[PDB]
C-alpha cells in the first residue's frame, strides 16, 4: 500500500537472509554490553 | 548454445506470433435492441453496447488507484476486442431487377414488433426495405460491395481503421516487404520463397497481413541501458557453431624443429597438449574477435598456478600477430598491451650475442631500440590505440560504406587486413601469395634479430592465418548483419569511450582468459560447418517485438495524463501504480526481454517518461487499433463513471386511466435520468470534513431533512461512482427505491461516542415499465400518499429512447463494405518464417 | 476511519490522572540513564525488519 | 586502504612518495592523483560518506521540542524515493565520485566496475535508513540535540 516498496524492477529482490525485532536486538545489545565488560573485569586484578 | 531461459522466452515469442485477433463473420455484431410496450406504434429502442459494457469490471474507491488502473485497460481491451472482425461472405436475395440486403445483416433487430404491426406500418417497413440496395464498389482494381447498416459510433471508430489499415496493406505495404527481405535474402545468402503468392487463383484473392516487415531499427535501440541484452540475444539467435582444425604437423616439425640437437621455447611449446579450460579459453578469445568493441579481453593469473617464460614470451610475439586493437576500433584494454609490449622486449633480449649490434634507446620505455644492419627502430611497434601500431588493423582499411544495406542501424562493412568479404573461400588454395604491411614489418624485425626458425614457421602458416580471418570475415559480414548490432554513432563512440575513461555509454563487457591460450588459438581454426536454426524467423521476431514494446508505448504515454483529469480520486498514486498495472497486463515474454538487461543496471520513472517522448512507433494493427481505442476512450462518460448524481425527493407518477385504449396506445414509462443537470442554486456540494462537523454537531440528520424539505440537490463527494442499467415490469424493490446514498453509524465504547460517515460508492440506473388491464378502474393506481423516489442521475448519451413505427430504421447511416461470396482470404503473416540457408562450398 | 465525535452523554463522568504533552528535561535529567533511554527507544521504536 | 592502493599484481605504475612517514603520503598514477586527501580528520570529516555534504539539517517544527533534527546520510533525502531528481547514471555523491576516480586512476577496473555497479543499492540502503532515523524513532527518548551536539 505505501509506494515505497512497491517494486517493478528485478535488481533489489533476492532470498531473505534474516529477520529482526525490537526486543531480541535490544536483549542481544544489553548482553554484549555485560559480556564486554564482565570481560573486562575478569581479564585483570 | 543458448541458456536454455531465453530459447524458452524466443519459442514463447514466436508463439505469440502466431495468433489472429481480427475475425471474419457473415452478418456484424447486434448494436441495437427493441423492446415492445403495450404500445402498437412505439417502442424502446435500446443501443446494447452500453448496457454490455455496464455489467463489466468491479467496483472502486479511490483507496486502489492501480486497481482503478487494471480496470480501465480492462476496459479499453474490451472495445479493442469487440470490433475486430471483418465481414464476408454476406447473404442477400434479389428482387425488382436489384439486389436486396437482409434484415438481419441490417445489424439491428425489429422482429418482436411485427404482428403487433398494422397495414400501413408493415407496408411503410416493406417499401423501405425494399429502398435498401448494394453498390458494386472498387478497392485496388477489385470487385467489393457497399451497403447500408447501424454500429454505434465507438465500434464504428475501429472498424473504419481496420478497413483503412486493410486497404493500405493491399496497396503498397506487401511489395516493398517482398523487395527487402529479397534484398536481405542476397545480402545474407539465405533463399526464400513466393510460392503461395503465385497459384492459378492468385488473381482475385485478398491477403492480410498482421506485421509489416520493416521493423524501424531505432524502436529496438531506443530502449535504454539494453546494449547488454542486445548483445546477449544477438549472440543467442544467431551465433553459429562449427568445428576446430590443425594444420599439417609436417610444418612445425620441419620450422621450429629443423634441428634436432637443439630446441627452442617454440619447439617446447610446439609438444604441448590441450586441457578442457585451454578451449574454453579459445573459444572466449574468437567470440570476443567476433564482436569488437563490446567483448575486451583481459588476463587472469590463477593463484595455484605458475607461468613460464618460454610460455610468456611466446605468447606476446604469437600475440602481437593474433590482435587488432588499433586504429578506429579496439580490442584490450591498455593493460593488455602493456604485458604483451613487455614480453616482446623479453622476447628480444634472450639470445643477444655479438653478430647482432643493438643501439639502446635512452628512455625508460621497454621496447626502445635499434636491430639490424640497417639499424631499423623498433620504437614503432609500441601498442597506441591513436595510431594502432602493434596490431593487424595498423595501416589498413577496416571500416568502409559500400552500398546501401538492407538494415539502415547498420551499415558497416568490416574487412580485416585488406581482404574483402564478397569472395567465396577456398580454403585448401586461398590465401597463398598476399600480403599486409604489418606482417610483413613483423617478419623484417624478426630476421633482424636473427631468429631464423620463427620466421619460416610464420611464413609457412601465412595461409593458415588467412584462411582463419577469411572464415572471420565471413562470419562476420554474413550472418551477424541484423538490428541487434550496435549502432553506427555508438560503434564510432567505442574508442573515446575507451581512452577517455568515462561511462556516458554502455560499458563494453570484458572477458578474461590465460596466457598459454593464445598459442592455441592460433593454432586452432574455426569453421562454421553448420549454421544456427532460428536465423530464417528474424524478421518475424522484430515485427512482433516492436509492436508490444509500441503497445507499452502508447500505454505510458496516454496513462501518464490520468491525474491530471481526474485529480480527486487519484489524489495519493503515483506513475509507479500504472507501471505496475501494465506490467500485470502484459505478456510474460517481453517482461523477461528487459529483466536480462534492467536486472543489471537500475531504472527510474524519468527513464520510463523521456522513454515515452522518443517518437519512435512500428507501424503494425494491433498499434492502429489501440491507437483509435484510446482515442475512442477520451469520454470517460462513455465508460459507466460519473458524478452527476443527486438524492432528491420526487414522486411517481400515477396517471388517471380515464381512457385504456388511447393511453395504451402511447407507451408511457418512468426513469429517473435526469436530462440535465439543475442550477447551481438547488445544489450544495457536500465532502467527508463538512459531513464530520455536521456529525460533531449532533445536527447532521436534521439538517439533511430540513433541506429535503427544502426541495433541493445534494452532490455527495465528487468521487466518480459505479453505474448500472435495470429494467423492469413491475414495482423495483424498497432498498434501491428509498435508499440512502451514504451510511451513518454511532456507537459508544468506553464512555466516549463514536461515529463514522461513508458516502455510497455504487449507485444503478433504472427504467419502469407500467402495464395496464382492460378491466381496470380509472384511478387503480390512485393513493392517498403517492411515493418517493430518490435518485436522480443524469447523462448526455441518449441511451434509451422511445420511438415511433417509421422513426425506428433512422439509425441506418453507417456505411459498411463487404467482399464477394466467391472471393477467398489467407494469412500470409507466418509465411514469413520459411527459408532456407545456403551452406558455404568447403573442403 | 472511525472518526470522535465530542458528543457529552447526560449521565456519564469523565476522570483523568495525565497531562499528555511532556517535558523531555525530567526524563533527560536522570543521573547515568542515557543507556538506559537508549535501549528501552530500541525497545520501543524498532519495528519489525529483515 | 594505503595497503590496498599500495599493493598490485599488473605491472608496475610509479609512485612518488611524501614527506613523512603518515599513511597515504604520496602520488600516484599518470594524472598524478593526490590520495592525501583521503586521510581521517574529525574536525574536516574528509574520506567518509559524511564527507562534502551536509549530514543533519533543521525544518518546520517537530511534535517533541528537544531534538528538531532531521539526518541527511550522503546527502540523499527520502523524498528521492517518491520523487527522485536525478536519472541512473546521474546518481552520485562527492566521496564515491573521488573513490572511483581514485580507483580508475591505480589503473584498477573491475572492481570500479563491481562498485559502479553496486552504487544504487548502497543509496537506497541509506535512503531506507533515512526513513527509520528521520520517522520511525522520533520519541521522548532519541538524543537531545543540545548533547548530540556537545
Amino acid at each position: 500500500q505505501r509506494p515505497e516498496r512497491i517494486k517493478t524492477t528485478p535488481y533489489l529482490e533476492g532470498d531473505v537472509l534474516s529477520s529482526d525485532s525490537g526486543p531480541l536486538l535490544s536483549v542481544f545489545a544489553l548482553q554484549e554490553i555485560m559480556q564486554k565488560v564482565r570481560q573486562v573485569q575478569a581479564d585483570y586484578m | 548454445f543458448t541458456v536454455p531461459d531465453v530459447q524458452k522466452i524466443l519459442d514463447d515469442i514466436k508463439a505469440l506470433a502466431a495468433e489472429q485477433v481480427y475475425k471474419i463473420v457473415k452478418v456484424p455484431s447486434i448494436s441495437f435492441r427493441h423492446i415492445v410496450m403495450q404500445s402498437r406504434d412505439r417502442v424502446l429502442r435500446v443501443d446494447t453496447y452500453y448496457e454490455e459494457m455496464s455489467q463489466v469490471g468491479d467496483v472502486i474507491t479511490e483507496d486502489e488507484p492501480e486497481k482503478f488502473y487494471s480496470t480501465i485497460i480492462k476496459k479499453v481491451r474490451f472495445i479493442r476486442g469487440k470490433g475486430s472482425f471483418i465481414l464476408h461472405d454476406i447473404p442477400t436475395r434479389d428482387h425488382r431487377g436489384m439486389e436486396v440486403a437482409e434484415p438481419e445483416v441490417l445489424g439491428v433487430e425489429f422482429k418482436n414488433v411485427l404482428p403487433v404491426l398494422t397495414a400501413e406500418h408493415r407496408a411503410m417497413i416493406q417499401n423501405a426495405l425494399d429502398g435498401s440496395i448494394i453498390e458494386n464498389g472498387n478497392v485496388a482494381t477489385r470487385d467489393v460491395d457497399v451497403f447500408i447498416g447501424a454500429c454505434s459510433e465507438p465500434v464504428y471508430r475501429i472498424y473504419n481503421r481496420l478497413q483503412g489499415y486493410i486497404e493500405a496493406v493491399q496497396l503498397q505495404e506487401l511489395r516493398n516487404s517482398i523487395g527487402w527481405l529479397e534484398r536481405l535474402g542476397h545480402r545474407k545468402r539465405i533463399t526464400y520463397s513466393q510460392e503461395v503468392l503465385t497459384d492459378f487463383r492468385r488473381q482475385d484473392t485478398i491477403w492480410v497481413l498482421a506485421l509489416q516487415l520493416p521493423v524501424n531499427p531505432q524502436v529496438v535501440w531506443d530502449v535504454p541501458r539494453s546494449s547488454i541484452a542486445n548483445l546477449i540475444m544477438n549472440i543467442a539467435t544467431c551465433l553459429p557453431t562449427g568445428e576446430y582444425i590443425a594444420p599439417n604437423p609436417r610444418i612445425s616439425s620441419i620450422t621450429l624443429t629443423q634441428r634436432i640437437t637443439t630446441t627452442g621455447p617454440f619447439a617446447i611449446l610446439t609438444g604441448s597438449t590441450p586441457t578442457a579450460q585451454q578451449l574454453n579459453d579459445v573459444r572466449k578469445i574468437y567470440l570476443a574477435l567476433m564482436f569488437p568493441g563490446q567483448i575486451i579481453l583481459d588476463l587472469k593469473i590463477d593463484p595455484g598456478e605458475r607461468m613460464d617464460p618460454a610460455v610468456r614470451m611466446v605468447a606476446g610475439v604469437v600475440g602481437h600477430l593474433l590482435f587488432t586493437a588499433g586504429g578506429r576500433f579496439t580490442n584490450l584494454t591498455q593493460n593488455m598491451a602493456r604485458q604483451l609490449d613487455i614480453a616482446l622486449n623479453d622476447y628480444l633480449l634472450y639470445m643477444y650475442n655479438t653478430r647482432v649490434q643493438v643501439n639502446y634507446g635512452p628512455t625508460g620505455e621497454p621496447l626502445d631500440f635499434q636491430i639490424g644492419r640497417n639499424q631499423y627502430d623498433c620504437n614503432v611497434f609500441r601498442a597506441d590505440f591513436a595510431t594502432g601500431t602493434g596490431y593487424n588493423g595498423w595501416a589498413t582499411i577496416d571500416v568502409e560504406y559500400r552500398e546501401p544495406a538492407p538494415y539502415v542501424h547498420a551499415q558497416r562493412y568490416i574487412r580485416y587486413c585488406g581482404i574483402d568479404s564478397r569472395e567465396l573461400i577456398n580454403p585448401t588454395t586461398y590465401g597463398i601469395g598476399m600480403t599486409y604491411h604489418c606482417y610483413n614489418e613483423m617478419l623484417r624485425m624478426l630476421v633482424a634479430a636473427g631468429k631464423d626458425s620463427e620466421a619460416a614457421y610464420f611464413r609457412s602458416m601465412l595461409p593458415f592465418h588467412m584462411v582463419r580471418f577469411a572464415r572471420i570475415n565471413q562470419i562476420i559480414n554474413e550472418d551477424l548483419h541484423s538490428v541487434f548490432s550496435l549502432p553506427d554513432d555508438m560503434f564510432n563512440a567505442l574508442l573515446p569511450d575507451l581512452i577517455a575513461g568515462a561511462h556516458q555509454n554502455a560499458d563494453p563487457v570484458v572477458l578474461d582468459v590465460s596466457w598459454i591460450s593464445l598459442w592455441f588459438a592460433f593454432n586452432r581454426s574455426f569453421e562454421p560447418t553448420h549454421r544456427n536454426e532460428m536465423l530464417e524467423v528474424a524478421p518475424l521476431i522484430e515485427s512482433v517485438y516492436a509492436s508490444e514494446l509500441s503497445v507499452m508505448k502508447v500505454d505510458m504515454r496516454h496513462l501518464s495524463l490520468m491525474q491530471r483529469r481526474f485529480p480527486d480520486v487519484l489524489i495519493q498514486a503515483r506513475p509507479s501504480h500504472f507501471w505496475k498495472a501494465v506490467l500485470n497486463d502484459s505478456p510474460e515474454a517481453v517482461k523477461a526481454v528487459m529483466n536480462l538487461s534492467h536486472s543489471h543496471n537500475f531504472i527510474n520513472i524519468r527513464d520510463m517518461m523521456r522513454w515515452v517522448m522518443l517518437p519512435s512507433l512500428q507501424p503494425s494493427l494491433k498499434l492502429a487499433l489501440e491507437e483509435e481505442a484510446w482515442a475512442a476512450a477520451n469520454d470517460f462518460e462513455d465508460l459507466m463513471l460519473t458524478d452527476q448524481v443527486y438524492m432528491h425527493r420526487d414522486m411517481l407518477p400515477e396517471p388517471r386511466l380515464d381512457d385504456i385504449e388511447r393511453f395504451r396506445q402511447e407507451g408511457f414509462y418512468y426513469t429517473n435520468m435526469l436530462e440535465a443537470p439543475p442550477e447551481i442554486d438547488r445544489v450544495v456540494q457536500y465532502t467527508y470534513e463538512i459531513a464530520r462537523l455536521q456529525a460533531n454537531m449532533g445536527q447532521f440528520r436534521a439538517a439533511l431533512r430540513r433541506i429535503m424539505d427544502d426541495d433541493d440537490w445534494v452532490r455527495f463527494g465528487g468521487v466518480l461512482r459505479t453505474v448500472r442499467v435495470k429494467f423492469y415490469d413491475a414495482r423495483p424493490p424498497d432498498d434501491v427505491l428509498q435508499g440512502l446514498p451514504f451510511s451513518y453509524d454511532t456507537n459508544e465504547r468506553g464512555g466516549l461516542a463514536y461515529a463514522t460517515i461513508k458516502y455510497a460508492t455504487e449507485t444503478t440506473i433504472f427504467y419502469l415499465i407500467y402495464n395496464v388491464e382492460f378491466s381496470n378502474t380509472p384511478d387503480s393506481l390512485v393513493l392517498i400518499n403517492p411515493t418517493y423516489t430518490m435518485t436522480k442521475v443524469f447523462i448526455n448519451k441518449r441511451i434509451v429512447e422511445r420511438v415511433r413505427v417509421g422513426q425506428i430504421l433512422a439509425v441506418l447511416n453507417r456505411r459498411f463494405v463487404a467482399y464477394k461470396g466467391k472471393m477467398r482470404i489467407m494469412d500470409i503473416t507466418q509465411s514469413l518464417k520459411m527459408g532456407t540457408k545456403l551452406a558455404a562450398p568447403t573442403v
